[PDB]
């Protein structure tokens, strides 16, 4: 009941059981190289699917022979595309005109509210062809498809998570292509005639058959029969339901976008979105699974086709020529392999020429980057998949001892010169000073040589020891244990992960656990220090613990690439370690260190880029390497000395070596459940030989087993090789990829082409020399997808050109769907997502409606959807009806998606989030938004009657847990209805003793005193709680709860389903009823105000009169900025005066910068340039080496309680129970660790002091290079009553920044144009607020000192690293 | 003699760094030179044990004496080898064939068996056979950036590019006039007295039946 | 005195042929390194064979 | 000069360990 | 003063391991 199948694919596709039910149904099949599958007897549980009378009418009239799934693929689209319009009547349901009629409204609200809000009527007018409610069914080539596997989805869900019935299945009959679900698979049915096409064969029409059907006279099979048919699994369904609705979203946000602006739109053409689906299809559909081989090029060539665009110089176009040539060598290889025509296969080459025959501008082009996973995943085998790794991984290398000897010397080089110009002073060196020289004088006088002498006397490293560093015995975190993993079984049992009847044996012993979270509570003792143990003594290196496991990824288009798996206490060794490295030594590397070039400033550049120490001009470029294929090329003789020097550097010893002592030790395969190895048997199975699936001796290392090292590693021969170049680099790295850029200077009399061209010379000269250095270390750079480029970069996980950055909307906002990952199928859940991924893709754009429609259009289908086809009850049930006794209207629908969450309603989408994400008070926003929302909709008397809704039942808890909310049933989560059933179990399943200590059995005590304790204050102050809470053991209860929810058997344990049920109902209920909840007294007194802080204010003291008892609420309220500040213009150019269609103190002003630093590809919008503006730019006694987290924390809790209290007042006695609990300092000590205090108002201060804000606008960050923003001019604010006042000075340079950004987002700028206005503040918002202190009068009467043996909370020694 | 000591300490300290971190990089299996030999003419495979060699060719030669047979080893040789001959100024620069040439070219053509297509197979062949293909290339892609198609760049090649000036058009053999693509049938006319490609001749079709037509663009 | 100088003439000679020779080495690798490595940890540990040492003595390394 | 004496006795150690393990090779 | 006696007599061990240091680089490098 709480898990269901996956509502999205996240899985690789499998096909190996398929060849299982076509033999126990009479059919042929070859999906398998496995030859285990050929004979062995079939597994009773889809043997027994044969003796459904469904499945046997169903192939009644088909052939004895299949086709393989791709082949059909192609039909398969085309036939939903063009049949799905007559099957409304399936699902009349989702009522597809209301969907349609809610997003057209909600565009024209959108609108409306923008044009108040910036001032100028008629910003954005009518083009009266998209606002026609006939436009998406007419001219959307996939909506009714989609609709359809929408409705069909659900029906496959259902069908799945059932555990097998033999009489639950669905089907759908169309014109063309039956479909039938049974158990765990789908079958596709076609007509013959259909495939063959007036061929002479079956094989001549479709020559990938021949793979499976070699050379023989298939006609006597096909005569007699008017269909044939494909088995598949349920993935392959999910993947096409997903393929429609990403093309669906794709193509509907283009051609919106493209009536939009129709001169120039950041979006591909129509056309070239046509002919690019079709020729996918049908390249996918003649090549099979090597089909992707070819479509995997398209990202590469995309960002070739962006490179061609600056100043020309040859070595622009080589990438894209390379590309090419790699595009037909495989086109050749496919070629020969099925013997194919050059006339046949024209879809590939038609392919390739619609991608760079189309002259698209570079944002274009990132747009269509995005598209490529459109098309679908392949099927994998594991024996083509561990055939590259095993080459990759048995292969031997030959190294050069100087480049190794050398990279090592530069590793304990930045090591050293990272402390020195950390604590200012040498490490205590134990070595004899005779064998260095050099560094003798050095060292006695306390100086540290230069880089330009490193070079020359590199080896002297070679000898220097030292005292350890990086203390062992305490991590930051703590928290990685807990979170989810998968791990191997122990190598007694390791047969078991297999199927009995596929293998030929039954395996004597049976595994006891396996997944993380179910382990890590039955670990009865778990010590660090015993974990440490178990590393010193090599206990691991025992023949139980000799097992080793991969698997597969999930959605990718190569042939294969594997994550490991480990035993439990190997992958507890592999945690630490990686742990230990993150916090103590992977610190002095800077794997991050970039920023883009042209954004610098150009002192920063010159002090940056001189060698030793102004007429001179940087300039830089930039070369990209792939960082996956590292993994398999480390060998041993490499890193013994890496290895070596980290245990000395942490004092443990054989603790950094246990992937190289343990993996060439165990067998390698992969934990497919039914593809064991080829040759494995009963007396085989002690010691198996090696066949196509598993071998012995793998010699390099896995994909994410020791990152950290390698990364290091890594930046140590980048540093070694610009100590050879004498040239400044600097590199970056992201997910995979890492970006090197090399800075060069010039004199200031150069021409611009000698610049470029001398520029991408240096940065060639430094990859030559990179590429030699890891190849004497046995890894091994390939040129050839390798390119030098001096404007292209990537930097987070964006794309620059020259410093302009480009669009990259579609990556996240094309996954948008009506359903998410949550917990029975939550509604809240699935908007929240929405909500979510459209304010992250409307930051990565600059057209807000074209995704705003499809926003609003997913929200009405996720309501009506869900209303009629929930999974969690009966086929038919109609929740409405049951809640309400009547179907629900269109009305009601609307005005639950209009109201705010925090009040208890269904909207997500807030349009303040267009400008930026943290919001300082949600409720104020909400009320503007509600207020003008029911404005435009006419029923301006709802509100009094839609915001005073009656108060629930909560304690105190609740309220400090949600310190900005209101006391309202209806918006309150899930997870809360089972956290205490979480709890229950954990109190019954656990034996591990750092839980047991955790959650004793007095804890609920604790978290009802606590609470009541906080919320004693005279004034009451809810943030100041919420921050203290979080810090308390309470506050870590809460993180290892949320930690341990994501599990199974563990949050799922008849009557729980029943609870669930009702709970469903109940929030139905709060949901879609607002006459049931009223308070008519609240709305009387509501009545008479008029600004929205006050209603906010009366709102909060009313929802929580219980727990404040007469007392006042401070510090929560905080006005909107939208109704606090108006746009005012000053002065506008006379080309954008035509454009909008307009004919003629204390303030920020704003302005718009008229000089152009770069542009592509013209000055002709606004997001295409760059300037020289960075107005973000503007907006402790003891400290100790190594502090742990507890530390951190109950400093952070001393700081704001004594920020907080009055100088005068008796605060020791209030601070000892809290820091008893936490660490064992005296009182005294700890305040010589606090920073400067003594200047704040506490009321204002402790929300900009303590607060979490949003550093920049939501907006493409090319705008704000352009952006003059001016503070000085408001008055008496610019600390006299400013310190004292309610405006935040952070957040109108994020307004004034996205107003210039929105309002000029379609205009067609030119090289006169110019924009000034200024924000104007408004009177009825702003207050005067008090210094105020708060007042306890008890102190916390509860014994908090039980956690002493937890060094989870408690940290028995907390200064044993150096004082500093 | 303080100068003659001191240089030889520091030396022997640097060359005791050097040849300590060689000895334990390979420590405790590596393989002597006698019991490598005796094991790679006994089996004709090297051991699976490291070894060390004096130079990098030594190991590019390490075969069995009685065959010459690749083994892994001098596989990774020689990989290692076409790395070290790289140079910046040719650093990932595209090595192609006048097959592969004549596809790209191809790549950036609108429509299909037109007359520029028959011209760019000319053209790609004549430039490989004189060495001129960088060159050829490096032109075609600046005529494309300053802003033009791909069959103005083509006929401006022709008139210009020093590799074409006098040079007869190349001779084809077809069956009849009914074999030429159809889209190309349209500008063949009568063989001139002395055709050249930089006048706008493409080639020579000549049938079975000795009659010659020229193809002009 | 002439012993020293004679000896000192020896000994640059040498240091000068290894530094040279030095420069111009290279290896291979092998598959009995990180096992050896395992084996000789686990002796100085304990003092006796890993349990089921058989794959040492398949790697040519139990010795 | 009693500096170069040192520096010398320390280099013939640690000959002497690298001799040791080259010992082991062989 | 222990210093001098004691180059005298290291520098023929030095001069020693040296020589084992040449025989030694004859049997473990391969140059066939
Ligand atoms: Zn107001």
């Amino acid at each position: 009941p709480t898990q269901y199948p996956d509502a999205r694919l996240s899985s690789p596709i499998i096909l190996d059981q398929c060849d299982l039910l076509a033999r126990s149904l009479g059919l042929y099949s070859h999906y398998s190289h496995n030859p285990k599958l050929r004979n062995c007897r079939i597994p009773h549980h889809i043997y027994r699917l044969r003796n459904s009378t469904a499945l046997k009418t169903f192939l009644q009239n088909c052939s004895i022979l299949t086709v393989p799934f791709h082949s059909i693929w192609d039909h398969i689209l085309t036939s939903i595309q063009y049949d799905a319009i007559n099957h409304v009547d399936d699902f009349k349901y989702l009522l597809p005109s209301e969907l349609v009629k809610y997003a057209n409204w909600d565009n024209e609200f959108l609108k409306a509210y923008l044009n108040k809000i910036l001032g100028l009527d008629h910003v954005f007018s009518a083009s009266a062809r998209s606002q026609c409610e006939d436009f998406s069914p007419k001219e959307n080539p996939y909506y009714w498809g989609m609709l359809l596997l929408v409705h069909l989805s659900q029906l496959a869900r259902r069908i799945k998570g059932q555990r097998g019935s033999l009489r639950s299945n669905w089907k759908f009959i169309g014109t063309d292509l039956e479909l039938f679900g049974i158990a765990d698979f789908v079958i596709f049915k076609v007509p013959v005639k259909t495939i063959i096409r007036n061929a002479v064969s079956l094989q001549a029409s479709k020559p990938g058959l021949r793979i499976w059907y070699r050379d023989q006279n298939l006609t006597p099979y096909l005569c007699d029969d008017e269909f044939i048919v494909s088995v598949a699994s349920y993935e392959c369904f999910i993947m096409i339901k997903d393929v429609f609705i990403e093309r669906y979203n794709t193509w509907e946000i283009c051609a919106r976008a493209w009536l939009e602006d129709s001169d120039g739109a950041d979006y591909p053409p129509l056309d070239v979105l046509g002919e690019l689906y079709n020729q996918g299809d049908q390249i996918i559909a003649m090549y099979l699974e090597d089909g992707f081989k070819l479509i995997k090029h398209l990202e590469p060539l995309c960002v070739s086709c962006i490179q061609t665009h600056g100043i020309f110089t040859p070595r622009k176009y080589w990438f894209q020529s390379q590309m090419i040539k790699s595009y037909y060598d495989e086109l050749h290889d496919l070629n020969l392999k099925l013997q194919i025509s050059d006339n046949k296969a024209e879809c590939a080459q038609n392919f390739i020429k619609t991608i760079v025959q189309a002259k698209l501008t570079p944002q274009q082009y990132c747009e269509l980057f995005s598209l490529q996973k459109h098309w679908g995943h392949p099927v994998l085998y594991n024996d083509v998949a561990l055939d590259k790794v095993k080459k990759h991984a048995q292969s031997t290398k030959i190294l050069k001892p100087k480049v190794m000897f050398e990279t090592f010397c530069v590793f304990k080089f930045i090591v050293a010169k990272n402390h020195y110009h950390s604590q200012g002073s040498w490490y205590k060196t134990t070595h004899d000073l005779h064998l260095t020289p050099y560094l003798r004088q050095h060292i006695v006088s306390n100086s540290f040589p230069s880089q330009a002498e490193i070079y020359q006397h590199l080896w002297e490293w070679y000898f220097v020891e030292h005292e350890p560093l990086f203390s062992t015995k305490i991590i930051s975190d703590l928290s990685i244990f807990i979170k989810d993993r998968a791990t191997a079984v122990n190598q007694e049992c390791w047969d078991s992960v297999f199927d009995r009847s596929v293998l030929g044996y039954n395996p004597p012993v049976r595994f006891q656990s396996k997944r993380v979270p179910e382990q890590f509570l039955g670990q009865a003792d778990f010590s660090l220090n015993q974990i440490l143990e178990f590393a010193e003594k090599l206990e691991y290196l025992a023949p139980s613990y000799r097992n080793f496991s991969f698997s597969l990824k999930e959605k990718e288009l190569n042939i294969g690439r594997t994550f490991g798996k480990l035993p439990y206490r190997v992958r507890n060794v592999q945690t630490l370690a990686e742990a230990l490295l993150a916090d103590g030594l992977a610190k002095a590397f800077p794997s991050n260190m970039m920023v883009v070039t042209e954004r610098e400033q150009k002192e920063a550049l010159l002090h940056q880029a001189s060698w030793h120490h102004e007429n001179a001009i940087v300039r830089g470029a930039s070369f990209v390497t792939d960082l996956e294929k590292y993994n398999l090329a480390f060998r041993y003789e490499f890193t013994r000395h890496f290895i070596d020097y980290c245990n000395r550097c942490y004092g443990v010893k054989n603790l950094f070596d246990w992937m190289h002592f343990l993996i060439p030790l165990c067998y390698m395969h992969v934990s497919d459940f039914y593809s064991p190895p080829h040759c494995v048997t009963e007396d085989n199975r002690n010691n198996p030989p090696d066949c196509a699936n598993a071998y012995h001796y793998h010699l390099g290392g896995i994909e994410g087993l020791q990152q950290k090292l390698w990364t290091c590693i890594s930046c140590a021969q980048i540093t070694l090789v610009e100590l050879k170049t004498k040239l400044k680099l600097k590199s970056s790295v992201m997910g995979d990829n890492q970006c090197i850029t090399t800075l060069s200077l010039f004199p200031i009399d150069a021409p611009n082409d000698y610049q470029e061209n001398e520029a991408e010379l240096n940065a060639a000269r430094v990859a030559v020399e990179l590429a030699i250095t890891t190849g004497y270390s046995g890894i091994f750079l390939k040129p050839e997808e390798t390119f030098v480029h001096s404007g292209f970069i990537y930097f987070g996980k964006k794309q620059y050109l020259n410093g302009v950055q480009l669009p990259q909307s579609l990556k996240t906002m094309a996954r948008c769907g009506p359903l998410s990952d949550s917990i029975f199928d939550d509604l809240q859940g699935s908007l929240a997502s929405i909500g979510t991924s459209f304010e992250r893709g409307t930051s990565e754009t600059r057209h807000i409606f074209p995704s705003r429609w499809i926003a609003s259009f997913h929200s009405m289908l996720a309501i009506n959807l869900l209303n009629q086809n929930h999974l969690g009850f009966p086929l038919g049930f109609n929740i409405d009806i049951s809640c309400f006794k009547k179907p629900l209207t269109f009305s009601e629908k609307l005005i639950a998606l209009i109201t705010p969450q925090v009040l208890g309603g269904l909207s997500f989408l807030n349009p303040e989030k267009l400008f930026y994400r943290n919001i300082s008070d949600p409720l104020t926003s909400g009320l503007f938004q509600l207020k003008n929302a029911l404005e435009f909709l006419e029923k301006e008397e709802l509100f009094y009657i839609l915001i005073s809704k009656k108060p629930g039942l909560a304690d105190a808890s609740d309220f400090v847990m949600n310190p900005l909310g209101l006391n309202v049933p209806g918006s309150k989560e899930i997870i809360t209805f089972l956290r205490q059933t979480v709890r229950e179990n954990i109190t019954i399943t656990s034996q591990n003793r750092i839980i047991n200590s955790l959650f004793h059995i007095g804890s609920d005590l604790e978290d009802q005193r606590v609470c009541e304790w906080l919320l004693s204050s005279n004034p009451v102050m809810s943030r100041f709680a919420a921050d203290i809470f979080s810090r308390t053991p309470s506050g870590k209860r809460l993180q290892v709860l949320g930690y341990l929810e994501g599990t199974r058997t563990l949050l799922a344990s008849g009557t729980m389903l029943m609870k669930l049920r009702e709970l469903t109902r109940n929030r139905w209920k709060s949901w879609f009823s607002y006459i049931d909840a009223l308070d008519d007294d609240l709305s009387e007194s509501l009545e008479k105000f008029t600004c929205t802080v006050d209603v906010a204010n009366f709102l909060r003291a009313y929802s929580w009169s219980d727990v404040l008892k007469g007392k006042r609420l401070i510090g929560a309220t905080l006005p909107c900025l939208l109704e606090q500040f108006e746009v005012k213009w000053i002065n506008l150019s006379e080309d954008l005066r035509e454009q909008f269609n307009l004919s003629s103190l204390n303030y920020v002003s704003c302005a718009l910068d008229r000089k152009v630093v770069q542009k592509h590809p013209s000055v002709n919008r606004l997001a295409w340039t760059i300037g020289n503006r960075a107005p973000y730019i503007g907006s402790p006694p003891l400290r100790v080496n190594c502090p742990s987290a507890a530390l951190k924390e109950a400093i952070e809790m001393v700081s704001r309680l004594l920020w907080v209290t009055q100088g005068t007042a008796d605060r020791e006695k209030l601070l000892i129970p809290l820091l008893n609990s936490r660490v064992n300092l005296d009182y005294q000590t700890v305040l010589n660790f606090l920073p400067t205090h003594y200047s704040g108002n506490i009321v204002h201060r402790y929300n900009d002091q303590y607060g979490q804000h949003s550093f920049m606008a939501n907006r493409m960050s090319n705008t704000s290079t352009r952006a003059i923003i001016s503070t000085n001019t408001l008055g008496k604010y610019a600390g006299q009553a400013a310190i004292d006042s309610n405006i935040i000075f952070q957040n109108t340079i994020n307004l004034g920044v996205a107003v210039l950004d929105i309002a000029l987002s379609l205009a067609k700028l030119s090289s006169a144009s110019n924009v000034t206005f200024r924000l104007m503040l408004n009177k009825c918002c702003t207050r005067h607020v008090p210094s105020e202190y708060l007042y306890f009068d008890k102190p916390l009467d509860v014994d908090l000192n039980k956690y002493m043996d937890n060094e989870l909370v408690y940290d028995n020694d907390p200064l044993c690293s150096g004082i500093k | 003699m303080g100068r003659t000591l001191e240089a030889i300490s520091k030396g022997m300290s640097e060359m005791l760094a050097k040849y300590d971190h060689l000895v334990i990089s390979t420590g405790r299996t590596t393989a002597p030179a006698a019991a490598f030999d005796a094991y790679l003419n006994e089996h004709g495979v090297p051991p699976p044990q490291p070894a060390i060699f004096k130079d990098l060719g030594v190991a590019q030669q390490a075969c069995s004496k009685g065959t010459m047979v690749k083994n892994a080893t001098t596989d990774a040789a020689d990989k290692m080898s076409k790395v070290l001959e790289l140079s910046e100024e040719t650093f990932s620069k595209p090595n192609l064939s006048a097959k592969d040439l004549a596809l790209l070219l191809f790549t950036h053509l609108p429509g299909n068996n037109t007359p520029f297509h028959i011209l760019a197979q000319v053209l790609s062949k004549i430039a490989y056979k004189s060495g001129k293909s960088g060159a050829f290339l490096d032109a075609f892609h600046q005529i494309l950036s300053e802003g033009e198609n791909a069959q103005a760049a083509l006929t401006r090649l022709s008139r210009t590019f020093d590799a074409f000036l006098g040079v007869v058009p190349p001779v084809i053999r077809v069956k009849n006039f009914q074999t030429v693509p159809r889209p190309c049938q349209k500008s063949l006319r009568a063989v001139p007295p002395n055709p050249t490609i930089d006048k706008g001749w493409v080639c020579v079709y000549s049938s079975e039946q000795g009659e010659t037509r020229a193809l002009k663009i």
